[PDB]
């Protein structure tokens, strides 16, 4: 929520340090900033992954015991 | 040929203004193109690692 501002703000204040200085270094390390900023929100990004991965695999384990009980049920009732 | 040399050389001025001038548009013209070109570079490859 924080770092969303930030590269809107920098975005918006690259915009215009064009202007008010064309001729200084700065611009490119804004773009570096900005290339830097890229890494990180797609490396935060990713830290939700491993722990969205981890859910899937609950649920195979949990479906066949949903699964075996029926099986069992209906050979009884056969 | 010697005489409109000497006459333009003191209207060397302006001439050399507007030289500079559009040179400045000009260079300055490769930085706007080169920053969007980075820009476009990362979109491209940056995003896709």
């Amino acid at each position: 929520r924080k770092l969303n501002m930030s590269i809107l703000i920098n975005f918006l204040d690259l915009l215009d340090i064009l202007i008010r200085s064309p001729g200084s270094i700065k611009r490119e390390e804004k773009l570096e900033d900005l290339k830097l900023l890229f890494v990180h929100v797609h490396h935060l990004i990713n830290e939700y992954r491993p722990h969205q991965a981890r859910e899937t695999l609950r649920v195979m384990m949990e479906v066949q015991k949903r699964q075996r009980l029926e099986t069992a049920e209906r050979f009884q009732k056969h | 040929r010697l005489l409109a040399l000497v006459k333009w050389a003191n209207n060397a001025g302006k001439v050399e203004k507007c030289a500079m001038i559009s040179s400045f548009l000009d260079q300055q013209a490769i930085l706007f193109v080169d920053t969007a070109d980075r820009l476009a570079s990362l979109a491209r490859d940056a995003l896709v690692h």
